Order: C-alpha cells, then structure tokens, then sequence
C-alpha cells in the first residue's frame, strides 16, 4: 500500500553531520508516525529515535542525546533524520519505519530498503 | 449488463387454472376430518397467465399483489431464480433468490440490478453490478416432452417470507396436489413488485423450450379435507359456485335431496356523494 | 532499560517441520512485544503485533503465545521461504531494544 | 468485549448485531467491581423479551470521564466525541483495562477531539481533521496562535491515578421496529420424563396431562396434533424428533 | 466466578438525568373490613333520628 524512498549510500569523513531522508507515499499522512532504526554489518538492529508529526513528540535512545534529531515536512510529506559527529563505529545500513494509527505506533507496518551510511579517512 | 433486442413481442396468454393453488395452512395435524379455513388462496377455474420462453424472451417485471402462485412447465433446469422489491434499485432494500449448480442462496441487500439479469458450463451471472447494505443471507440445499412441473407459492405477511413449493414428474394437468411448507424468512421488507431469472445457454446462446405461469390470490374460505394420514386430499371453493356454497355450509362434500338457506344478497353501493353547507368564510383562529 | 534475549540463537529445521523460538525479557513489559523476519540482505518485515495479533498478509500459520517476561512464535509447517533472522522488539517503556536475532537453517 | 484493542471515543466504533442468541449473563464476569447502568430496561429482566437489530459501540475513556457517557450530560466527551439521545433506551459496561491499554512510556494511541465549531447530534461522527482557527485570523493550516489541533492524546500511563486510569466503554443500544424480532435470548431446558400426570410446556404451549409414545406419524413439517374436539393431542418434541 | 454479591449501591448524585434521580415512594394499604374501623376521616357526626 505505502511505499518507502530512503536516500543513496553515503560515504564520509568522521567530523560532519549527516541527513537523510525517508518518502512515504500512500493513505493520509497525518495518520504516520516514523521510526529510524540501525542494522551494523557485525550485529542485529536497534532503534534510535520515533517521531509523531501531527502531535509533535520526539523521543530519542538514551544513548543517542544531542547527537541525532529527526524532524518531518508536511508539504514534501517526508520525514528527516540528521546525526552529527559521527565515529567510527557508526557505519551501518539505516531504516526508516512507519506505525500506524489504526494499529500502533511503536510497531514498525511498513519499511524502507535503507541507505548504507560509512565514515573513514 | 446486456441489452437484449431479440425478444419477439406477443401478447401474453391466458389459461385454466383448475383446482391448482392449495397449500397447509398452518403447522398442525389432523386425521379424518374437514376444516374450514379462511385464508389467502387462487380461486378455482381461474385465469392465470402463461409465459413461454424458446425467440420468445418473457421477462417483463410483474406486480406482487397480496402473494403470488408461479409454476413451471420445464425440464433441464432452465428457471434459475427469483427477485423481490420495491423499486428494483440500490435506492431500497432488495432480495434475490437463486439456484445455481452448486446451492441455494438467499440474500437481502441493495443491489444494483441490471435491466436485463440473466445467467450464461454456466458461469455468467449478469444479475446486479454491486451489493451495498447486506443484512440478510442464507444457504439451503438446492430445490430442483416436459417431464417437471415445479408449483410455488410465494407470500409476505406482516415481515415475514412464506415459501411453499412442490414438484411432480409429468396446458396445466389436470389434478390435486396440495403443497407443502419449505421456507421461512424474518425479511421485514416491503415486496410489490418481481422479476423472474432464466438461464441461457451458450453455442450466441439458445434458449430451450420451457412455459410458465403466474396467479394471483386473494383471500376467501375454502373447506378442506384430511384423508387419515393427515394428507390434504381435496377442497372446496365455498364462493365458488352455489351448490358449493351450499357443500360449505353443509360441511359436508355431499348434500341430499332439498332446499337450503345458504346465504344472503345485497347490492352494493355504485358510487359516493358529499353535500356540506356553502361557506367559504375561515374561522378566526389566528386573532386567538 | 530492558534487557531480552531470544532463545536458542541457532536452530536447525527442514520443510514441512513444526519449530518454535522462545523470547524472555528481564523484569515485566505487560504483552507488548513485536516479530520481525528477515531475509539475509533484505528489509525486515512485520509479522506479529500485541504478541498475539497477526499482522495482515502474513500467513496465518505463525502464532504467538505469551503474558509477560516469556513470549514464544511457533509455526506448524514449515516451507523454504520460512528460512530467515528472527528479532523480537518489546515497546513498553522507552528505550525499545531488539532481540540477538535467531537464524533458522536447513540440515546439510 | 476480548477484542486486542478498541477504537478511539472520537472516531468511535459501530457493530450491527441481528439474528443470533445472546446471553447477557456473561457480561458480569467482566470485573469484580464495574459499571452496569441501564435506560428503560432492568438487566436481570434482559433474558425474557428480545428485539429487532442491537447495536453495539466499544472505545476507550478516561476514568473520570465515564460519568458523561450517559443521557442529558454534558460536558468535553459529550458533546464533542460521543452524544447520547435523551430518548435511549440501552446499557452501558464500562470497566477498567489498566492492565491492558497501559504504557510506562505512555499510550499515545488513543485520541480525542478538543475543538469544534459546535456540538455533536446523537449518535454521530466526526473524523475532520482540519485546523482549528480559534480566532479572526485565517492561519490556513499552522498551529501557532489561536490555530490549535482538534485532537489531543491520553498519554496513559501504569503510574497514573484511578481518576486517569483508562477504562474500556461498551454501548448497547435496542429498538423497537415492525420487524419480526430476532435477536432472542436462551430459553433453557428440562429433562423430559413420561407416563406420569405433569405440566409440561412446548415452544410456548402450556398443558397438563400424561405424556405417552405415539402411533401417530406426523408429516416432516408438521408440529402439533389435534383431535376432532379441537383440542391438542399429540405433540413434537422440539429437542429429540 | 460465577458467584456475585447479591446487593448493589444506587450512587445518587444531582448531575443524574431524570430517568436515575432518587424518588420517595410510600405506599398506604387499607384493609377495609366490617370490623371497627378505627381510622375514620374527618366527618360530623348528628343527633340519632
Ligand atoms: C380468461 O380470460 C379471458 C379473456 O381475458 C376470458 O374470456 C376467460 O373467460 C377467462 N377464463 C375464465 C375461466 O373465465
Ligand atoms: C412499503 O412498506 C413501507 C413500510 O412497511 C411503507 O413505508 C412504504 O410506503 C410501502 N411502499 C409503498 C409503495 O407504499
Ligand atoms: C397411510 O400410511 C399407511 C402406512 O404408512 C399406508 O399403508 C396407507 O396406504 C396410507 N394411506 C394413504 C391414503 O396413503
Ligand atoms: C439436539 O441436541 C441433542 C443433544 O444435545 C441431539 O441428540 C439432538 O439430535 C439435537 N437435535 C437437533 C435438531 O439438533
């Protein structure tokens, strides 16, 4: 029903802040809410950060303060998550899921391929 | 939908009724014993309409009444179904009942019925193009020279579907055959109007000789007689005819030699008047 | 925060074959938790929500059983396209942590 | 009254109910102590007469709130998400869910309308969406000043009080029409016993007398026997034929 | 289970609608008999002609 469009592979240096980008197309928009999460090559997933657009609450992993935002635009109906000063340990391929209201927030209906982000000298 | 203009237009015919129409009239047992019951029923000797289907296509769109009588003169499972409303649309609530190959189906819904609804290995139910608002179904085992003749007798009182059918292997015969009680629904629509549901068969399509017939009843009492199996075996009109007037008042299917007070005449009134006093003047409600 | 671990982290099992995954959390988290499956490279889809509501589409042969710190998905008959990473997610309080991931596999 | 989890009070759910048996008793197994009220009919008097169509609503409100869901109140639910006529006839069972419709992050899922132009009629919808413009200034769709959501969220927690605590709302409601009544009740049973003088009813047909086995052979359809004195002879059992 | 506490509380509070507020009913019964009544209303009694 709803299709997911994340951003291409990107490639940096350690010291900058990266975007990336998440287009849900499909039903009404305000009903969404939007969840990143990480895949490391070398282990499973885990969640960072959820946002409910139409209500305006963001709720962040303990481990992830001051480091990502996400934010959502509703004219381009896209959803938006930056992280800045990355390390090392960062690389991974990352995921952007959408809940629904009818259902749940918190689970993830529908998921993105994902963009395989690396940092490196 | 499929417009069809192959029909050959001719009047409809008209045919004997004989003593065909009796059903039970309720659910109780009795043995060797004659009962009177008022009810709705076919009168005896009636006229009742005839309808061939062969280019004969017979499906025009004819009035309920107070309950209908349909028979059928048919082999090879040609007749498929019936349909009942008011208006025939999505605007009012609808009922259909057909017999495919594999069951019975009974629903109750909105449907957008076609102009011309029929069925085409048959595989091709060209009979509505949506169901809105279903609020009833139900599935019930199937009810099926001309060797068939399938009698029905459809009536709706006070929100409920009475259906009484009958088949026996064989114009109308001639000969007795009461029918026996096979439906009943808690529908609670109104019904004035029907349509009937052939079956073409496709080789465009050839549609096979077949005949039907449609009555209409109206309430009146008849007398009734149980043979000692609680089998109705015969009936009388008691409006009919004056010697049968008289077997009903009798109650007895013999009377014997002499004279009877059956009954008695009156002429009916021809038309109706109304004189008031000439005013024109309104009262003064408003000033009040 | 919540600490689960999926059980056992390696199975073996073959066509047409029942197999269950049992799924613990360390204290309490009430009956909200989540499955996902994974083919090896590919985006994780959604099976089971509540841990007892089945998510439309999915085949209704996976079932999920569990009140509370103990949850498990079975399915009956197992196919070809059943081979995958399975990960548990629980979304009470915050903080949502995923599970090892438990890799079903064919018996050479 | 098992489902996982219920519609929103505001974009709350409608279930048509015809054509089946239904036992009310179960219903006081719901919780040890809850809510029953009932418009126009006793509940224990519920098992005997029955109806056309039922009709049956469920969503979730807050605890304190339950006291609006009831004709002639008002209030914020009443008027804005849920509106009972003052002409109804029906039940309502609302009881306490915390231990199912609780998140120690918080429930965000559940919503209810804030704002609106004017009151809601009995038993009607409103699913808008549009901004809300409390004051003279158009602003098209921004919630900055006097431009707030019509919607707003229980964020229920396992921590919060009895009075925010949520509670699961169920609203039967029952009519009258010319339609045959379907929707009738259990009518139970009793072991049979025979040749002895008893009183004995028969799918609503009261008698008296010795109950015997019969020789006579009903058609299939047939229900009842009657003699030539007019009186009821041989009977059917509705249960064994 | 299947066991209930056979009496329940009519919460009365002044928000109720019409249909729950509390009523007052009392109910007089009368046995009138041949026997002495000694609740007789008000009459007056007249001299014995
Ligand atoms: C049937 O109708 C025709 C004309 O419509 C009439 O002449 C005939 O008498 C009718 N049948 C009977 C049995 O009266
Ligand atoms: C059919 O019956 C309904 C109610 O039973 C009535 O309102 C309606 O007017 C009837 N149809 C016609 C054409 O009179
Ligand atoms: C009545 O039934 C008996 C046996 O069932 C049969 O012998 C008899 O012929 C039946 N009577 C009639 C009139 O069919
Ligand atoms: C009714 O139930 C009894 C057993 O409870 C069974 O023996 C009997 O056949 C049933 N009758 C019908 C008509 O289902």
């Amino acid at each position: 029903q709803v299709q997911l469009v994340q951003s291409g592979a990107e490639v940096k240096k350690p010291g900058s802040s990266v975007k990336v980008s998440c287009k849900a197309s499909g039903g009404t928009f305000s009903s969404y809410s939007f969840i990143w999460v990480r895949q490391a090559p070398g282990q499973g997933l885990e969640w960072m950060g959820r946002i409910i657009p139409i209500l305006g609450i963001a709720n962040y992993a303990q481990k992830f303060q001051g480091r990502v935002t996400i934010t959502a635009d509703k004219s381009t109906t896209t959803a938006y998550m930056e992280l800045s000063s990355l390390r090392s340990e960062d690389t991974a391929v990352y995921y952007c899921a959408r809940g629904t209201e009818y259902g749940d927030y918190d689970v993830s209906h529908d998921w993105g391929q994902g963009t395989l982000v690396t940092v490196s000298s | 939908c499929v417009n069809l203009t192959t029909r050959t237009q001719l009047p409809p015919a008209y045919t004997n009724s004989f003593t065909r129409g009796v059903y039970y009239p309720d659910k109780v047992f009795r043995s060797s014993v004659l009962h009177s019951t008022q009810d709705l029923f076919l009168p005896f000797f009636s006229n009742v309409t005839w309808f061939h289907v062969i280019k004969r296509f017979d499906n025009p769109v004819l009035p309920f009444n107070d309950g209908v009588y349909f028979a059928s003169i048919e082999k090879s499972n040609i007749i498929r179904g019936w349909i009942f409303g008011t208006t025939l649309d999505s605007k009012t609530q609808s009922l259909l009942i057909v017999n495919n190959a594999t069951n019975v189906v009974i629903k109750v819904c909105e449907f957008q019925f076609c102009n011309d609804p029929f069925l085409d290995m048959e595989s091709e139910f060209r009979v509505y193009s949506s169901a809105n608002n279903c609020t009833f179904e139900y599935v019930s085992q199937p009810f099926l020279n001309f060797k068939n003749l399938r009698e029905f007798v459809f009536k709706n009182i006070d929100g409920y579907f009475k259906i009484y059918s009958k088949h026996t292997p064989i114009d109308l015969p001639q000969g007795f055959s009461a029918l026996e009680p096979l439906v009943d629904l808690p529908i609670g629509i109104n019904i004035t109007r029907f349509q009937t549901l052939l079956a073409l068969h496709r080789s465009g399509w050839t549609a096979g000789a077949a005949a039907y017939y449609v009555g209409y009843l109206q309430p009146r009492t008849f007398l009734l007689k149980y043979n000692e199996n609680g089998t109705i075996t015969d009936a009388v009109d008691c409006a009919l005819d004056p010697l049968s007037e008289t077997k009903c008042t009798l109650k007895s299917f013999t009377v014997e030699k002499g004279i009877y007070q059956t009954s008695n005449f009156r002429v009916q009134p021809t038309e109706s008047i109304v004189r008031f006093p000439n005013i024109t003047n309104l009262c003064p409600f408003d000033e009040v | 925060d919540i600490q689960m671990t999926q059980s056992p982290s390696t199975l073996s099992a073959s066509v047409g074959d029942r197999v269950t995954i049992t799924c613990r959390a360390s204290q309490s988290i009430s009956s909200w938790l989540a499955w996902y499956q994974q083919k090896p490279g590919k985006a994780p889809k959604l099976l089971i929500y509540k841990a007892s509501s089945l998510e439309s589409g999915v085949p209704s042969r996976f079932s999920g059983s569990g009140s509370g710190t103990e949850f498990t998905l079975t399915i009956s008959s197992l196919q070809p396209d059943d081979f995958a990473t399975y990960y548990c997610q629980q979304y009470n309080s915050y903080s949502h942590t995923f599970g090892q991931g438990t890799k079903l596999e064919i018996k050479r | 009254f098992n489902a996982t989890r219920f519609a929103s009070v505001y974009a709350w759910n409608r279930k048509r109910i015809s054509n089946c048996v239904a036992d009310y008793s179960v219903l006081y197994n719901l919780a040890p102590f809850f809510t029953f009220k009932c418009y126009g009919v006793s509940p224990t008097k519920l098992n005997d007469l029955c109806f056309t169509n039922v009709y049956a609503d469920s969503f979730v409100i807050r605890g304190d709130e339950v006291r609006q869901i009831a004709p002639g109140q008002t209030g914020n639910i009443a008027d804005y998400n849920y509106k009972l006529p003052d002409d109804f006839t029906g039940c309502v069972i609302a009881w306490n869910s915390n231990k199912l419709d609780s998140k120690v992050s918080g429930n965000y899922n559940y919503l209810y309308r804030l704002f609106r132009k004017s009151n809601l009629k009995p038993f009607e919808r409103d699913i808008s969406t549009e901004i809300y413009q409390a004051g003279n200034k158009p602003c098209n769709g921004v919630a900055g000043f006097n431009c707030y959501f019509p919607l707003r969220s229980y964020s229920f927690r396992p921590t919060y009080g009895v009075g925010h605590q949520p509670y699961r709302v169920v609203v039967l409601s029952f009519e009258l029409l010319h339609a045959p009544a379907t929707v009738c009740g259990p009518k139970k049973s009793t072991n049979l016993v025979k040749n002895k003088c008893v009183n004995f009813n028969f799918n609503g047909l009261k008698g008296t007398g010795v109950l015997t086995e019969s020789n006579k052979k009903f058609l299939p359809f047939q229900q009842f026997g009657r003699d030539i004195a007019d009186t009821t002879d041989a009977v059917r059992d509705p249960q064994t034929l």
